């Protein structure tokens, strides 16, 4: 897992593109339409990991190894989902526990654009004030009435949640981890893929794209699910499906 | 638009201070001064003011017409 075999290059709102395939991961969620409304990340051939709040249903499709999802002759796997396992714990009023599983139909085809994230334990300590990445075809500017067609990046600072909760306050919580206030920002259409810092040489799934400001402000904090608390219930449904 | 807010939990406070709970698609409130979005499209919106005072409940009360 987290060992791309197209390496990113690090030199969203003011993020960059990615290196095509260098986040084999990372999967867009489409509505019957193929309308990108979130994303998601690939743990293993057949699970999924997304935000709660993204309402993923099994009319849904997961679409793997998309670059530019303007193109035609891009070699992607378009998967339907069997079952969504929606954190019974996601309270949509505080936004906390914001994780979903999506049990796939048949298994992903794993190749150089399309491969697992590694997934970190409850106990892993990601520090404050490490870079990580987080990736998404959200939009580049809030104004904007057009996502972008490729695969954007951007790199940012974990923040403490004792930091975070300067900008908000009693909002955070122990299943959230905020990243960035650092001059890029998630922005609508990232929900739900991955915050990813590099653990022993691995990309590792450290957040998940959940919210923040409503124009995507790059003066504050992006905050995420944060996946070692919720990681060993995401290990039992897959050990239980 | 004119202000309202549904769900009004003022608190303990003299002078009031309030906080609503409403979810809106795409923005907030037209007079919110801090609002959160989830990244998702729609966005799922949230207004994180505090105010000494609510706006109308949104909705009308539907009580006035039978005797």
């Amino acid at each position: 897992c987290g060992v791309p075999a197209i390496q990113p290059v690090l030199s969203i709102v003011n993020g960059e593109e990615a290196v095509p395939g260098s986040w084999p991961w990372q999967v867009s969620l489409q509505d019957k339409t193929g309308f990108h409304f979130c994303g998601g990340s690939l743990i293993n051939e057949n699970w999924v990991v997304t935000a709660a709040h993204c309402g993923v249903t099994t009319s849904d499709v997961v679409v793997a190894g998309e670059f530019d999802q303007g193109s035609s002759s891009e070699k992607i796997q378009k998967l339907k989902i069997a079952k969504v396992f929606k954190n019974s714990k996601y309270n949509s009023l505080t936004i906390n526990n914001d994780i979903t599983l999506l049990k796939l139909s048949t298994a992903a085809s794993f190749s150089q654009t399309v491969s697992a994230v590694c997934l970190p334990s409850a106990s892993d300590d990601f520090a404050a004030g490490t870079t990580c990445v987080t990736t998404g075809w959200g939009l580049t500017r809030y104004t904007n009435a057009n996502t972008p067609d490729r695969l954007q990046q951007a790199s940012l600072p974990l923040l403490s949640n004792t930091n975070c909760k300067k900008y908000w306050g009693t909002k955070i919580k122990d299943a959230m981890i905020c990243a960035g206030a650092s001059g890029v920002s998630s922005c609508m259409g990232d929900s739900g893929g991955p915050l990813v810092c590099k653990k022993n040489g691995a990309w590792t799934l450290v957040g998940i794209v959940s919210w923040g400001s409503s124009t995507c402000s790059t003066s504050t904090p992006g905050v995420y699910a944060r996946v070692t608390a919720l990681v060993n219930w995401v290990q039992q449904t897959l050990a239980a499906n | 638009s004119k202000p309202c807010c549904d769900q009004c939990a003022c608190t303990k406070s003299n002078p009031p201070q309030c906080r609503c709970s409403d979810l809106r698609l795409n923005s907030c409130h037209s007079a919110c001064k801090s609002c959160i979005c989830t990244f998702s499209i729609p966005p799922q919106c949230f207004c994180v003011d505090i105010t000494d005072f609510c706006y109308e409940p949104c909705k009308p009360s539907e009580d006035d017409k039978e005797n």
